């Protein structure tokens, strides 16, 4: 859907580079990603550079498929996570599932927290196993947030990062959302700041 | 995956694809236009040698043979073709 | 099926999945038949008239449906992209 | 070997029908074959079809409908007589009405409810339905 | 000179192809030098869809080489000194039936004397400066018949436009349906 | 899958469609017609001049560049050998194996292998039976090859 400025803009060199997620791992490159700039000889894969704006933010029309955004969720069960996904919870759509997922909550009518979906999301596709297969059933679309690591067989499109440690998992969702939201919703269109951190966004208590 | 156009699918699939398997089979191997630096000849090699061929004549040595592709040495512009 | 003049003579006629024109056998249950939607111009979904389809059992079990509707509302008049019949 | 050619593409179209592949790719491409599939053709089972050469023996797309039920090649080829088709059709043809025995004769690689319109018969190689 | 260049007899279009012939190598040194022996059959004029003709020549054979080594200047003179018109190069080859049974032997056929083979030729001398890269071939529910024709993506401006007429002039000779694709 | 183990392979060449010319190259075919006939003297094989042709100059296969298949060519020339070249490698590994097996007729693998090789070879001297091209009888004898070759 070529447009304007959704496009790099003054700040998106300066704010990641704090944060990492042009980075990607130590020994592992996993056949199953276009989604690693080369690969340096001296210790480690300089995630390719320009392709996350490809298939993180498919991932944003897809959906634009909601008329309801809380079916629009978090998928998660980390530390660092429960304040992201809870979180993508709160400021828009959805039953949170981070801690528990839920098993069932996709398989068979007889639990708990009750899914029927048509596209949930998904961190860690090593944590979050069960987009790929509560979807490889019947009918449920699936969007993994795909490191240089994640089996990509039915979980049909591109969303990588990095999780070694830090913030960025929670504190990357937040795009997903921010740019579905500038299709359909209530916020305003090249800038006028945005009112939160990424420095509320980070732990709650260690 | 119910159905595809196997005809033409991706340039991607290909590159990959195991070469007696593009349906119309094509090779990988292709030729490479050497000027030794004191010569400027220009000599038609081989990506997969199997000899090393001497340049024209000065002789020189040009391309050692390995399991597939020559090792090329150091003088050589290689221009492919 | 029919007589020596013109006189329909069966139960019915099966209903056949719609991407895969096989057959659905009375007591399938796995058994879809959708009903999406369209919308009128205007964040209205429109009434009392819908899009229709049809799944198997079939397919439900082999991953398959999602990819096959998501080939057929863009393959029909409605969706935008996702899908290749190039790939 | 690949001791036979018809019999082995035959097979995978059906292996493809079964699973609901809407098609098929198959190697070794014949005349015998092409002409095979002008009679499926004729007959309503299957559509479009797009020979592929290369200079060899050979490469042919199939596009589905998903009516195939059922396309066996027989296979000494047996002789066949005119009277005799009249034992074949019913022992392997659901029906009668339907759905053709097939065979190979001299105008014609060309089944049997033709053939008494020809009244000719040889040989006897595939059948559908 | 030119009746010479015309390797018949007769004689009305020919003697003012022969004139367009002995007047390149009257006029272009440096073209004489090559043109001078290179001797032909007959002409053909075949209609196209939009109007426009298309000019068919006719090679005696062997030359098939000396026309190649100058056709891709040649043509050129002529398109200008010929209007609509599309100059083309095939050769004369003598096809044969098939023995039939009470028939005879005679000697062989000499496979490339088939029917397919010269349609092959006919192709490699319907375009020229291309080469041929992928045939292939459709068949649909009215056995249709239609050669895609697989083209390289270099040299299609030797000319591309001619195509709308190629299909034709491969359908008068054979009584056939093509079509073409640039792949990308 | 080859005709005497457990062992499937596949890897030959993926000749490339274009019939003729390879354009990028413009000599002639005259040209390797010479370097062939060059060639063979010296002391030839068919199956290498191709190799050699290939590493060396314009070519790319005799075969585009000419209206033949080396051989053909050689055979015209009378360069055919009396022999269809590839069997006398094989005859070879004959006399080189027979020798082996006597210095140590305690050895099993080499026998078996031997015989196995006596049979790729006479079935391939079956065929150059058949067509013309072994005087017929010829029949293959163990010990007749130390002074057929040196």
């Amino acid at each position: 859907s070529l447009p304007a400025t959704f496009d790099l803009t003054p700040e998106d060199a300066q704010l990641l580079l704090a944060a990492n997620t042009h980075l990607g791992a130590r020994n592992v490159q996993v056949h199953q990603e276009p989604y690693v700039f080369n690969a340096r000889p001296d210790g480690v894969h300089v995630i390719n550079v320009g392709k996350t704006w490809e298939k993180l933010v498919l991932a944003a029309r897809i959906i634009a498929a909601i008329p309801n955004p809380e079916d629009v969720v978090a998928i998660s069960s980390r530390t660092f996570g429960q304040r992201a996904v809870l979180k993508f919870a709160a400021h828009t759509g959805a039953t949170p599932i981070a801690g528990r997922f839920t098993p069932g909550s996709f398989t068979n009518y007889i639990t708990r927290s009750f899914k029927e979906p048509r596209l949930v999301i998904v961190t860690d596709p090593r944590s979050d196993a069960q987009a790929i297969k509560e979807a490889s059933y019947v009918n449920i679309p699936v969007i993994a947030l795909t490191d240089l690591d994640s089996p990509s067989e039915f979980v049909d499109v591109a969303i990588p990062c990095n999780n070694r440690g830090k913030h960025s998992i929670g504190l990357i969702w937040y795009l997903l959302a921010r740019e579905v939201l500038r299709l359909r919703g209530a916020l305003v269109d090249r800038t006028q700041p945005w009112s939160i951190m990424p420095d509320l966004y980070f732990y709650r208590d260690p | 995956v119910l159905v595809q156009d196997l005809l033409h699918p991706t340039a991607a699939s290909e590159a990959r694809k195991h070469k007696l398997k593009t349906l119309v089979q094509g090779p990988r191997s292709y030729f490479l236009d050497v000027k030794c630096p004191g010569c400027l000849n220009i000599t038609t090699v081989f990506s997969h040698a199997q000899t090393a061929v001497t340049c024209e004549s000065c002789s020189t040595i040009l391309c050692t043979p390995t399991g597939g592709k020559a090792k090329l040495s150091e003088g050589t512009s290689f221009r492919r073709k | 099926m029919e007589n020596d003049k013109g006189q329909l003579v069966e139960l019915y006629v099966p209903r056949k999945c719609s991407a895969t024109n096989r057959i659905i056998k009375a007591d399938d249950h796995a058994s879809v038949q959708i009903n999406v939607a369209k919308v009128d111009e205007e964040g209205r979904a429109i009434p009392g008239e819908y899009v229709t389809y049809a799944l198997s059992g079939y397919v439900r079990s082999r991953g398959e449906s999602d990819d096959s509707l998501n080939r057929l509302a863009q393959n029909d008049g409605l969706l935008k992209n996702v899908w290749s019949y190039s790939r | 070997t690949r001791s036979s050619v018809l019999a082995d593409a035959l097979n995978a179209i059906n292996n493809a029908e079964k699973t609901g592949k809407r098609q098929v790719l198959i190697r070794p491409s014949s005349k015998v074959i092409i002409k095979f599939l002008q009679v499926m053709q004729k007959h309503g089972y299957i559509g479009e079809f797009e020979y592929i050469d290369d200079h060899r023996s050979g490469k042919i797309v199939v596009q589905l409908n998903g009516r195939l039920n059922k396309c066996g090649v027989i296979s000494p080829r047996f002789n066949v007589k005119i009277g005799d088709i009249e034992k074949w059709t019913a022992n392997l043809l659901p029906a009668r009405q339907f759905g053709y025995v097939i065979l190979t004769t001299s105008a014609g690689i060309m089944d049997h409810e033709e053939a008494r319109r020809k009244h000719v018969s040889g040989k006897i190689l595939g059948f559908v339905y | 000179p030119q009746a010479k260049i015309l390797s018949q007899a007769p004689t009305e279009l020919e003697l003012q192809v022969a004139q367009a012939f002995v007047e390149l190598e009257n006029s272009s040194p440096e073209l004489k030098a090559e043109l001078r022996p290179l001797q032909f059959k007959s002409i053909r004029e075949i209609d196209v869809a939009g109007g426009k003709k298309a000019l068919a020549i006719f090679v005696p054979v062997p030359s098939l080489a000396g026309f190649h080594k100058v056709q891709t200047k040649l043509t050129r003179e002529l398109e200008k000194k010929f209007q609509d018109r599309h100059v083309i190069f095939l050769a004369e080859r003598r096809i044969l039936p098939k023995p039939s049974r009470t028939s005879r032997q005679v000697q062989k056929r000499p496979r490339s004397r088939t029917l397919t083979a010269v349609h092959d030729k006919i192709l490699e001398d319907l375009v020229f400066p291309t080469e041929i890269v992928g045939k292939r071939v459709r068949y649909l529910v009215g056995g249709n018949k239609i050669q895609k024709v697989l083209l390289d993506s270099k040299d299609v401006q030797q000319i591309d436009y001619k195509l709308e007429s190629f299909q034709a002039v491969y359908n008068k000779l054979t009584g056939k349906q093509i079509v073409f694709e640039i792949p990308s | 899958g080859r005709m005497h183990s457990a062992g499937k392979g596949i890897s030959s060449s993926a000749i490339p469609y274009s019939r003729n010319a390879p354009a990028w190259f413009k000599l002639s075919s005259e040209s390797v017609i010479e370097q062939i006939v060059k060639y063979a003297r010296k002391g030839l094989t068919p199956s290498q001049i191709g190799v050699l042709l290939r590493d060396a100059h314009g070519v790319t296969q005799a075969r585009v560049i000419t209206g033949n298949k080396i051989m053909r060519i050689l055979k015209s020339n009378g360069l055919a050998p009396e022999i269809p070249e590839d069997l006398y490698y094989l005859i070879k590994k004959a006399v080189s194996v027979r020798k082996h097996l006597e210095r140590n007729r305690k050895d099993k693998d080499a026998k078996f292998r031997l015989i196995l090789i006596e049979s790729r070879i006479h079935r391939l001297a079956r065929y150059y039976r058949t067509v013309a091209v072994l005087p017929p009888n010829w029949k293959y004898e163990s010990a007749t090859a130390s002074a057929l070759v040196n």
